[PDB]
Protein backbone atom coordinates (compact mmCIF):
# COMPACT_ATOMS: atom_id res chain seq x y z
CA UNK A 1 0.00 0.00 0.00
CA UNK A 2 2.69 2.38 0.45
CA UNK A 3 4.34 1.83 -3.48
CA UNK A 4 7.51 2.94 -4.66
CA UNK A 5 8.64 5.70 -7.11
CA UNK A 6 7.58 9.65 -6.72
CA UNK A 7 3.88 10.96 -6.66
CA UNK A 8 3.66 14.60 -5.81
CA UNK A 9 0.93 15.42 -3.38
CA UNK A 10 -1.14 18.39 -5.41
CA UNK A 11 -3.02 21.22 -2.86
CA UNK A 12 -6.61 20.77 -2.27
CA UNK A 13 -7.82 23.42 0.12
CA UNK A 14 -6.02 26.29 2.11
CA UNK A 15 -8.60 27.51 5.09
CA UNK A 16 -8.42 30.42 7.21
CA UNK A 17 -9.59 29.00 10.34
CA UNK A 18 -7.11 30.29 12.57
CA UNK A 19 -7.66 27.82 16.00
CA UNK A 20 -5.58 25.93 17.86
CA UNK A 21 -5.49 21.98 16.88
CA UNK A 22 -3.46 19.19 18.86
CA UNK A 23 -5.42 16.34 18.27
CA UNK A 24 -7.24 14.17 15.45
CA UNK A 25 -9.00 11.38 14.72
CA UNK A 26 -10.42 9.73 12.12
CA UNK A 27 -14.65 9.43 10.68
CA UNK A 28 -15.81 6.25 8.98
CA UNK A 29 -18.79 5.62 7.14
CA UNK A 30 -21.24 2.56 9.11
CA UNK A 31 -24.34 1.10 7.37
CA UNK A 32 -27.58 -0.06 9.48
CA UNK A 33 -28.00 -3.38 9.34
CA UNK A 34 -31.96 -3.51 9.64
CA UNK A 35 -31.61 -7.26 11.06
CA UNK A 36 -26.02 -5.38 15.70
CA UNK A 37 -27.35 -2.54 14.56
CA UNK A 38 -24.89 -1.34 12.33
CA UNK A 39 -23.28 -3.58 9.15
CA UNK A 40 -19.62 -5.06 10.60
CA UNK A 41 -17.02 -3.23 8.44
CA UNK A 42 -13.25 -2.47 8.22
CA UNK A 43 -11.01 -0.07 7.49
CA UNK B 1 -31.49 52.13 12.53
CA UNK B 2 -28.84 49.93 11.43
CA UNK B 3 -25.56 49.58 13.54
CA UNK B 4 -22.42 48.27 11.99
CA UNK B 5 -19.68 47.45 14.20
CA UNK B 6 -16.26 46.75 13.35
CA UNK B 7 -13.92 44.96 15.04
CA UNK B 8 -10.25 43.52 14.80
CA UNK B 9 -8.90 40.27 16.23
CA UNK B 10 -5.31 38.43 15.97
CA UNK B 11 -7.20 35.94 13.01
CA UNK B 12 -7.01 37.32 9.55
CA UNK B 13 -8.63 39.46 8.08
CA UNK B 14 -11.38 38.63 5.72
CA UNK B 15 -13.98 41.16 5.53
CA UNK B 16 -12.58 43.61 3.33
CA UNK B 17 -13.14 46.30 0.56
CA UNK B 18 -13.81 46.22 -3.48
CA UNK B 19 -11.06 45.80 -5.03
CA UNK B 20 -10.38 47.28 -8.86
CA UNK B 21 -9.77 45.53 -12.07
CA UNK B 22 -8.82 48.65 -13.91
CA UNK B 23 -7.20 46.93 -17.14
CA UNK B 24 -4.16 45.39 -18.70
CA UNK B 25 -1.40 46.79 -20.80
CA UNK B 26 0.82 44.39 -22.60
CA UNK B 27 4.04 45.37 -24.42
CA UNK B 28 4.77 48.64 -22.52
CA UNK B 29 7.24 49.30 -19.62
CA UNK B 30 4.08 49.63 -16.93
CA UNK B 31 4.18 49.84 -12.94
CA UNK B 32 2.15 46.46 -12.39
CA UNK B 33 0.32 45.55 -8.98
CA UNK B 34 -0.43 41.46 -9.49
CA UNK B 35 -2.10 40.36 -6.13
CA UNK B 36 -0.17 42.58 -3.38
CA UNK B 37 2.82 41.90 -5.62
CA UNK B 38 4.37 45.17 -7.15
CA UNK B 39 7.34 46.01 -9.59
CA UNK B 40 8.10 47.54 -12.80
CA UNK B 41 8.11 45.94 -16.13
CA UNK B 42 6.64 44.77 -19.63
CA UNK B 43 4.03 41.98 -19.61
CA UNK B 44 4.85 39.65 -22.71
CA UNK B 45 2.80 36.94 -23.78
CA UNK B 46 3.97 34.16 -22.25
CA UNK B 47 4.56 29.93 -23.36
CA UNK B 48 5.34 28.60 -20.19
CA UNK B 49 2.86 26.50 -19.33
CA UNK B 50 1.53 26.60 -15.30
C1 LIG C 1 -3.37 24.84 22.30
O1 LIG C 1 -3.88 23.80 23.15
C2 LIG C 1 -2.87 23.13 23.91
C3 LIG C 1 -3.56 22.02 24.67
O2 LIG C 1 -4.70 22.51 25.36
C4 LIG C 1 -2.15 24.12 24.82
O3 LIG C 1 -1.11 23.45 25.52
C5 LIG C 1 -1.58 25.26 24.00
O4 LIG C 1 -1.01 26.25 24.86
C6 LIG C 1 -2.67 25.90 23.14
N1 LIG C 1 -2.11 26.95 22.30
C7 LIG C 1 -2.19 28.25 22.62
C8 LIG C 1 -1.56 29.20 21.64
O5 LIG C 1 -2.74 28.64 23.64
Amino acid sequence: DLPQGFSALEPLVDLPIGINITRFQTLLALHRSYLSGWTAGAA
Amino acid sequence: VVVLSFELLHAPATVCGPKKSTNLVKNKCVNFNFNGLTGTGVLTESNKKF
